[PDB]
């Protein structure tokens, strides 16, 4: 049971970063794959970034192209986002969405992606 | 990589089976054969949850009704019935490439 | 500190001090997980897969006193003698570290914090060469041997390692299980 746990609301003017939260409790985020998605209306879902087991480093959108960060305060077991690049039209909702960075059979844990828990996710400018 | 989506209007009875696709603009061959698509659902007032993991691979607490079963890209997410409550946005995604994305929506609607 | 923890297990063990750590149900390949506080004699297993690390043994096995902790993985065992006031049922967990790209060892699932304490040694693994037809080892005598299942300190419990699997992140099961263990003990 993974439980992601996200950050309230906060609105900011362009060019102002929001910086946001996830925390997890039952899995440390040493063992998961943290992924971050936006949403709005007229926009749907979607993805920003995330970690990717295989090379085990972040890969982020071909959109959103930099002025994007993600980092793990792995100590805390909470993780972050933050997007400098803000024109307020990307007011969203942004998600935290979380997988096991492996899965196993046996002793074989191959690679797993998924975005199997959202956090609720909050709104942001 | 592109989902594409079938008519989103999805049309709804009560008690009665609904389905929704979607069909790839590249190819998901996973190295390991994985094929690592999958289907959420958005009810208001809170984020998507995954309801199938995989393709068949349905998760506790998503009830009996729901499979995403499909080939050659063409994945449909079967409900055998559309009971109370299953209405809200239903999404596939995808995680065979680098970039991960994800299809417009499509809604139940009654 | 996870409550790890089996019903209705009979006792075996004297006569003949065989007991099963794990006890497997046929019944869902079901684990029944009983690691006891027993007295303090040695004990002896074929240690299948290195699944028993260690074994934590003193007075009270709790706070305002000290016990020991022995532990082995792969490079070393280290012992220490602490005020550990341990978990009832601890586990040496082992888990994917994703940044690292491999399996890593956890004694925060025997214990969190210790209080204040001096004694730590530490040596070459004596319990994982398992040479790998059961080869069991007695405490620390190391013999070859074929499935026939033959030949202060007050109390203590043994350790036992958990490959934590990786199914589905959601709240199936905790996962944190994997295998089955047993260990004959006593005088
Ligand atoms: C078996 O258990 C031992 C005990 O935890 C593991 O070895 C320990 O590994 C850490 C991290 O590499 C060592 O800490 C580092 O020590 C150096 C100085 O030697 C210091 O400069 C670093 O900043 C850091 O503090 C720790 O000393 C070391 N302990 C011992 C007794 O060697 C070992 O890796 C485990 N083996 C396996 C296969 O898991
Ligand atoms: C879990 O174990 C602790 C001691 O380690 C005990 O105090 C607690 O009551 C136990 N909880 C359950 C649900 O068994
Ligand atoms: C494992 O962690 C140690 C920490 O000092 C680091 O030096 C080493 O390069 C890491 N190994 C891998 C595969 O990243």
């Amino acid at each position: 049971q993974v439980q992601v746990i996200q950050s309230g609301a906060e609105v900011k003017k362009p060019g102002a970063s929001v910086k946001v939260s996830c925390k997890v409790s039952g899995y440390t985020l040493t063992e998961l794959s943290i992924h971050w998605v936006r949403q709005a209306p007229g926009k749907g879902l979607e993805w920003m970034g995330g970690f990717d087991p295989e090379d085990a480093e972040t890969i982020y959108a071909q959109q959103f192209q930099g002025r994007v960060s993600m980092t793990e305060d792995t100590s805390t077991d909470t993780a972050y986002m933050e997007l400098s690049s803000l024109r307020s039209e990307d007011t969203a909702v942004y998600y935290c969405a979380t997988a096991f960075a492996i899965t196993t059979v046996g002793t074989n844990y191959y690679y797993y992606y998924g975005m199997d828990v959202w956090g609720q996710g909050t709104t942001v400018t | 990589i592109v989902l594409t989506q079938t008519p989103l209007s999805s049309p709804v009875t009560l008690g009665q089976p609904a389905s929704i696709s979607c069909r790839s603009s590249q190819s998901l061959v996973h190295s390991d054969g994985n094929t690592y698509l999958s289907w959420l659902q958005q009810r208001p007032g809170q984020p998507p949850r995954l309801l199938i993991y995989k393709i068949s691979n349905r998760f506790s607490g998503v009830p009996d009704r729901f499979s995403g079963s499909g080939a050659g890209t063409d994945f449909t997410l079967k409900i055998s019935r559309v009971e109370a409550e299953d209405v809200g946005l239903y999404y596939c995604t995808q995680a065979t490439q680098f970039p991960h994305t994800f299809g417009q929506g499509t809604r139940l609607d009654i | 500190c996870v409550n790890l923890t089996t019903r209705t297990q009979l006792p075996p063990a004297y006569n003949v001090t065989w007991f099963h750590a794990i006890h497997v149900s046929g019944t869902n390949g079901t684990k029944r997980f009983d690691n006891p506080v027993l007295p303090f004699v040695y004990f002896a297993s074929t240690e299948k897969s290195n699944i028993i690390r260690g074994w934590i043994f003193g007075t009270t096995l709790d706070s305002k006193t000290q016990s020991l902790l022995i532990v082995n993985n792969a490079t070393n065992v280290v012992i220490k003698v602490c005020e550990f006031q341990f978990c009832n049922d601890p586990f040496l967990g082992v888990y994917y570290h994703k940044n690292n790209k491999s399996w890593m060892e956890s004694e925060f699932r025997v214990y969190s914090s210790a209080n204040n304490c001096t004694f730590e040694y530490v040596s070459q693994p004596f319990l994982m060469d398992l040479e790998g037809f059961k080869n069991l080892r007695e405490f620390s005598k190391h013999t070859p041997i074929n499935l026939v299942r033959d030949l202060n300190i007050t109390r203590f419990q043994t350790l036992l390692a958990l490959h934590r699997s990786y199914l589905t992140p959601g709240d199936s099961s905790s996962g944190w299980t994997a295998g089955a263990a047993a260990y004959y003990v006593g005088y």
